[PDB]
């Protein structure tokens, strides 16, 4: 998963998207701690001064050293819009802050017009109130219910809203009459994925899918950067909230990103999930939401010491398991095991980085256990499919002077159809598909003469 | 493929202090890094053997055999439950519980006595004697017209039939007990032989001689040993403490001269009077007593008489006792129970270090033996420095594409031939030559085609020595390696024998792994590498190079050979490329060069 | 997590001066300064702490112990606290004679000490830079500079950077802390534009001041005047028994009132 750090899908935006997105104070502050300092220590200066600085100013500021670093900050700020150039009578261009991101960065620093993006007309004690730790457990169940759907378990209980978001969402495809759920070859790696990091595709997916809806893409975007800081003591009032983003609570609450204690109450309480989501892994060797409970082997014997039905089926994909104990599970990496995960769809280095993350730790701070011997073997199984490709091709014969089949291996290029030069033998590796294009540009050859 | 034992044990939150997990299948895990593992793997030792040894997990698995072996030690049966109770994480299950009483219900079913050189069976009960007797084949076998015995019965047995009657108690499900009396066997003349004071004795050997010994009489057990590291003194120390002549039987010849050798320095006996069946010494017979024989190969029928029926004749009488055997997987089946007809001993010891011997499931000449009463560490072994920790990587070098398509071409013996001879798996042969030679450490090459070392040999003009030469011309170039101090490389076959020196050596290169012969392949690992000085430090002189053929299914017998070191705790590697192979001078370099290689071996009659 | 600790030196008569000057720039303005450059150091980082302390003529305080505007809420309760602390103590002042300047060595020597047990609240995993930053209007005192001196050497010992910035005049003592702890040196021209140049040099973080080009701190002289007779000498004969700089070789030393030895 690429790591959007609230850069990605900055960039490319509409100015004026951008502009409704600085319009929130709470996502100017985001915005900010996002910048690198450089540009963070120069938004500060800017942000008290409307007149526009001028680029060879801006030069003189850096160290010729650290000029270059600042460069790729300025071109950071002005693909985000936060700097607009603007043109001075003299030949220098003045750089001016975003007049809106300006702004709410004011508000949020010294008293500003708006009256911020949460308000509670007066609520102290809460009825049914959810404990922190009750929450993080609660947090942990349902992603392993949006999980579980990937396992077929009685204990997947998807709202079906869910449901359809993982269709659209392609971790999980459902084919034939009935739609049974099936699980995709990236739902699989999506499983392996970290949580945090699943989360955040999770997120992206939903995006995908808002404007099918309807639903704000900004308003959300603004809502998950409210999830990043969200505090498990504070809590938070639903009153407040546009309908979009009302919808958007009751699909957090099925995330479990959001506790909801009623669906109508006036009351939410932030979850450990929304803390954790984040655009990055939780650690190479260590796993936040959980403390590692897989013992890793040279032997390739595994042994786990947490008792859960979705952990044994990610660990049985990977590797078949011999005995089953709650203290206890065994289970070996047999070269078979790793070959049903192939073939189901894996990624090699995400089966050692799960071991690595989930690893006991005894385990951690040996080198020999963190990487197995069959990986190796996993390389040579990768290198006999690599070795067979399979795509139809079609075959032109009676090609005669190299110079005319030279012509044709350039269209055939352009168009893709082509798999390899094969200049000397003369034959066509062009697809049947694409084959009446490059028949056409063969009788147009035959034509010139 | 996954296998729920949660409804056979209840559950129980006793896992910090107790480092054991018990099954019905009797399969046991035991982790290393417990304190309460040292008692542990004492007690699975006794009561269990091990299918596997890995070095984090210790797996051991209930046999019945083993079990009776501590029957045979005297553990009360309540006592072994007790002690699996202690150590079990979860409730031991019921069934596995009673498959231990059955097993300990009687120390011996059936209890076998030697009295004046005759196997007297006595038994406490006379019907668990007359069930014996049932038995048609028993009553055809049965020796007749040839003391407080307050309740005790005694019917003579022929020494012929006594294998044939350990067979027929495990059909009848009643094992005979190995005791021997001193008193009873009165024609026997006491002797005194006493070890050297000065002489050190390795503590591991001196553990497992007192566990043989057990209570009272010796009682008969195989000692799982290092072949080549303190092997003979085991023995010749055991024949000090019995303090009866005894003979050692070894099938090398060499091994022989080395075992007399260990004899020679601690006991000042054999100065006065030595005495070898081997090389028809035969001096001083009679009055010497202990004699050295191999097996029944000594033994020669109808091609000499007089002498020949004097030895066979002399062996026995001279010694009553306990027979050693060595190298017990080289000995082919049957060749035991040859050797008990012409010579009989009260009680039976082997020193091995293979866990399985002849490496065949369906013929064990273990019954024959005894139980295995302890098996050597070898993890341990290499802590203590008497063996140097083997590193083992294994090369692999594609088969060349001409030899390949001849490969598949013929299913015949000379397929085989051309894996063997593989220029790519030469050349990295000639390759770590050059590497060992930059160490300067010395190193020796192995090849399981007899031949196969001598051709590498001669290319390269290095000193090859092969099983169809003359044993002096082959002992004088294994003098002039070890006991004098020059580094060469050495290529060596099989040769039919195991040869060990005084001087240490290490490393060691496997050509190829089609041999029949799968243990001796790992037993050789074991002789020929060896720590450079007594208390090796942790880095090792040792290195051990396999060199596997592509496409040639030569892996399927590397595989078999992981599970033996993780036994041997030798460290592990697997290296596809050599790095550096490619960049050398090496001959067959060129493909016309590898091309007439394949000419010659085609040339050449299957 | 950065550390910056604020210690501004009020002297109501001073301040009182200012007031009567009826200069733009007020006592009032300097602390609104010193609030926004605090907020902003809160702002750029989460992990970054601000303390701010005022030292009175013969006390030292420490001001720092909703979003009604849509201000952060720690940013608007951290402001307010410091508001009732400063007005309370400038609205009564008790005039002394004998000590009518305020004692910055005084306040130091409380932030030292403070950052110290701070610095041990602080987990030893997570790592801590600590700066102090100086505002002096008040005139520099000659008794308080051994007073001063211990406390710039406490600094050294914890690593603790001084920077000081001077609203009117350059004070000897001031400059000689600065050099000490190798803290940066600034003096202002325009005392309402103090908050600009806080925010140029002050409010960066130590990576970041490497990175941009801030003015060099000013070199400070070394002075030595013998106390006999408050003079100043190029060299001066300093007696062993009591350290004392001397303007001529004494054969009575009077600092120490021993008797040098004479061959
Ligand atoms: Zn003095």
């Amino acid at each position: 998963l690429q790591c959007r750090n609230l850069q990605e899908f900055l960039g490319g935006l509409s100015p004026g998207v951008l502009d409704r997105l600085y319009g929130h104070p709470a996502t100017c502050l985001a915005v900010f701690r996002e910048l690198p300092s450089l540009a963070k220590n120069w938004v500060m200066r800017m942000l008290f001064l409307e007149q526009p600085l001028p680029q060879a100013a801006v030069a003189l500021w850096v160290k010729k050293e650290f000029s270059k670093a600042q460069e790729e900050s300025t071109g950071l700020l002005s693909g985000l819009r936060i700097w607009h150039t603007q043109l001075l009578p003299g030949g220098l261009q003045g750089l001016i802050l975003n007049p809106i991101f300006r702004q709410n960065l004011r508000i949020a620093l010294l008293g500003g017009g708006k009256a911020w993006s949460d308000d509670t007309s007066q609520l102290g004690p809460d009825k049914h109130a959810r404990d922190v730790p009750s929450l993080d457990k609660y947090a942990e169940e349902r992603w392993e219910v949006v999980l579980h759907f990937m396992v077929g378990s009685p204990s997947a209980a998807v709202s079906q809203d869910l449901a359809q978001l993982l269709s659209q969402a392609g971790l999980m495809k459902s084919t034939e009459p009935g739609e049974p759920p099936c699980i995709t070859s990236a739902g699989f790696q999506f499983l392996l994925l970290d949580t945090p990091a699943q989360l955040w595709y999770f997120m992206l997916q939903y995006l995908q899918t808002a404007q099918s809806r309807g639903m704000d893409l900004v308003e959300i975007l603004s809502f998950l950067f409210q999830l990043s800081f969200s505090t498990l003591g504070k809590d938070y009032s639903v009153e407040g909230m546009s309908d979009s983003l009302l919808n958007f609570l009751q699909h957090l609450r099925e995330f479990g990103l959001v506790f909801q204690r009623k669906r109508k109450s006036r009351r939410y309480y932030p979850t450990r999930l929304a803390i954790n989501l984040s655009s990055g892994v939780s650690g190479a060797g260590g796993t936040v939401h959980q403390p590692g409970f897989i013992v890793v082997e040279t032997n390739y014997r595994l042994y786990a010491y947490t008792e859960s039905e979705l952990q044994i089926a990610l660990i049985a994909l990977f590797s078949e398991m011999l005995y089953r104990f709650p203290n206890m599970v065994v289970a070996q990496v047999t070269r078979e095991s790793v070959q049903q995960a192939i073939a189901s769809g894996i990624t090699a280095q995400q089966i050692i980085h799960f071991l690595r993350t989930r690893a006991h730790p005894v385990m951690l701070k040996q080198t020999p256990v963190l990487p197995p011997t069959i990986t190796d073997q996993i390389r040579l199984w990768e290198l006999e499919r690599d070795r067979l490709r399979f795509t139809e091709g079609v075959l032109y014969n009676q090609f005669l002077s190299q110079v005319d089949f030279e012509l044709l291996l350039a269209h055939a290029r352009e168009l893709g159809v082509l798999v390899f030069e094969n200049s000397a033998k003369r034959l066509m590796v062009v697809t049947p598909a694409g084959h009446s294009d490059v028949k056409r540009f063969w009788k147009r050859q035959k034509h010139s003469s | 493929g996954a296998k729920d034992y949660r409804l056979q044990m209840p559950l129980k939150d006793d896992h910090t202090s107790r480092p054991l997990w018990v099954a019905p299948d009797g399969h046991i895990f035991l982790e290393a890094f417990s304190p309460v593992y040292k008692y542990a793997q004492d007690f699975l030792v006794a009561i269990a053997e091990p299918v596997c040894r890995p070095t984090h997990v210790h797996e051991y698995k209930l046999t019945a055999y083993s079990l009776y072996a501590a029957v045979s030690v005297g553990l009360q049966t309540s006592d072994i439950t007790e002690y699996l109770r202690k150590l079990s994480k979860t409730g031991v299950p019921d069934g596995i519980m009673q498959f231990i009483k059955l097993c300990t219900v009687s120390y011996g079913k059936v209890k076998l006595v030697l009295k004046h050189n005759r196997y007297f069976v006595e038994s406490c009960h006379p019907d668990v004697i007359q069930h014996l007797l049932q038995d048609p084949v028993i009553r055809e076998c049965r020796l007749r017209n040839s003391e407080e015995e307050t309740q005790t019965v005694s019917f003579e047995v022929k020494q012929e039939m006594i294998e044939e009657l350990q067979k027929r108690c495990i059909h009848l499900e009643y094992p005979l007990l190995a005791e021997y009396d001193f008193r009873n066997d009165s024609v026997n003349p006491d002797i005194n032989i006493d070890l050297k004071p000065t002489a050190v004795l390795r503590p591991y050997q001196e553990k497992s001689l007192r566990k043989m010994f057990g209570n009272g009489r010796a009682r008969s057990g195989v000692i799982v040993l290092p072949c080549g590291a303190g092997k003979s003194l085991v023995g010749v120390t055991a024949a000090c403490t019995v303090r009866k002549r005894c003979l050692v039987l070894g099938n090398s010849a060499v091994s022989v001269e080395q075992w007399k050798a260990q004899f020679k320095m601690w006991s000042t006996i054999d100065d006065s009077q030595i005495c070898r069946f081997t090389s028809d010494a035969k001096d001083k017979p009679i009055g010497c007593s202990v004699a050295i024989s191999t097996y029944s190969m000594l033994g020669h029928t109808t091609k000499r008489s007089w002498e020949a029926e004097r030895v066979m004749e002399w062996l026995k009488t001279q010694e009553w006792g306990l027979m050693i055997l060595d190298e017990v997987h080289t000995i082919p089946a049957k060749m035991f129970r040859r050797v008990l007809t012409i010579v009989q001993a009260h009680c039976k010891l082997g020193l091995t270090a293979t866990l399985v011997r002849e490496d065949d499931k369906i013929v064990d000449l273990n019954f024959l033996i005894g139980p295995k009463l302890y098996e050597a560490n070898w993890m341990e072994l290499q802590n203590n420095g008497y063996i140097a920790k083997v590193q083992c990587a294994e090369v692999w070098c594609p088969m060349s594409p001409e030899f390949y398509r001849e490969y598949v071409a013929i299913k015949t013996k000379k397929r085989i031939l051309l894996y063997t001879m593989n220029p790519n798996k030469f050349r990295a042969c000639q390759f770590l030559i050059k590497f060992h030679e930059r160490r300067n450490d010395k190193i020796i090459v192995f090849a399981d085609n007899v031949f196969a070392l001598k051709e590498y040999a001669i290319r390269l003009n290095k000193p090859y020595i092969y099983g169809p030469t003359s044993q002096g011309e082959r002992m004088q170039i294994l003098q002039n390696f070890k006991h004098n101090p020059k580094i060469n490389t050495i290529f060596i076959s099989k040769v039919g024998d195991t040869s060990f020196d005084l001087p240490e050596a290490n490393v060691l290169i496997q050509i190829s792994s089609h041999g029949g012969s799968r243990r001796q392949e790992a037993q050789r690992l074991g002789r020929v590498l060896r720590a450079k000085k007594g208390m090796v430090a942790e880095e090792y002189n040792a290195f051990f190079y396999s060199l596997v053929s592509q496409d040639t299914q030569e892996m399927a017998y590397s595989t078999k050979r992981q599970r033996f070191l993780v036994d041997q705790g030798y460290s592990f590697k697997v290296i596809t490329k050599l790095a550096g192979m490619e960049e050398e001078d090496l001959a067959f370099s060129t493909k016309e060069e590898q091309q007439q290689l394949l000419q010659k071996v085609l040339a050449a009659t299957d | 997590l950065n550390l910056l600790v604020i210690v501004v030196d009020a002297n109501p008569i001073w301040w009182g001066k200012q007031a009567l000057k009826e200069s733009q720039f007020t006592l009032s303005k300097c602390i609104d300064a010193v609030m926004v450059l605090g907020n902003s150091h809160l702002f750029m980082n989460r992990s970054n702490k601000l303390a701010v302390i005022a030292s009175h003529i013969q006390e030292s305080r420490f001001l720092y112990p909703g979003s009604k505007d849509g201000k952060y809420e720690l940013l608007t309760s951290a402001n307010e606290v410091i508001v009732e602390e400063i007005k309370d103590l400038m609205t009564k002042s008790d005039i002394k004679g004998q000590h009518t300047e305020t004692l910055l060595a005084g306040s130091l020597a409380k932030a030292l000490c403070y950052i110290h047990r701070m610095n041990k609240e602080v987990k030893d995993n997570q790592e801590m830079k600590s700066r102090i930053l100086v505002i002096k209007a008040a005139e520099d005192s000659a008794l308080q500079y051994m007073n001063f001196m211990n406390v710039i050497f406490a600094a050294q010992k914890q690593n603790i950077l001084i920077d000081a910035c001077v609203l009117d005049s350059d004070s000897g003592l001031l400059q000689q802390a600065c050099d000490i702890t190798g803290g940066l040196y600034l003096k202002v021209p325009q005392m309402p534009s103090l908050l600009q140049y806080l925010l140029w040099v002050f409010l960066p973080d130590q990576d970041q001041r490497s990175q941009l080009i801030l003015p060099p701190p000013v070199h400070v002289d070394y002075r030595a005047a013998c106390f006999c007779h408050r003079n100043l000498i190029e060299i001066g004969y300093v007696c062993s028994v009591c350290l004392s700089i001397f303007c001529n070789f004494s054969p009575i030393c009077t600092t120490c009132e021993t008797a040098f030895k004479i061959s």
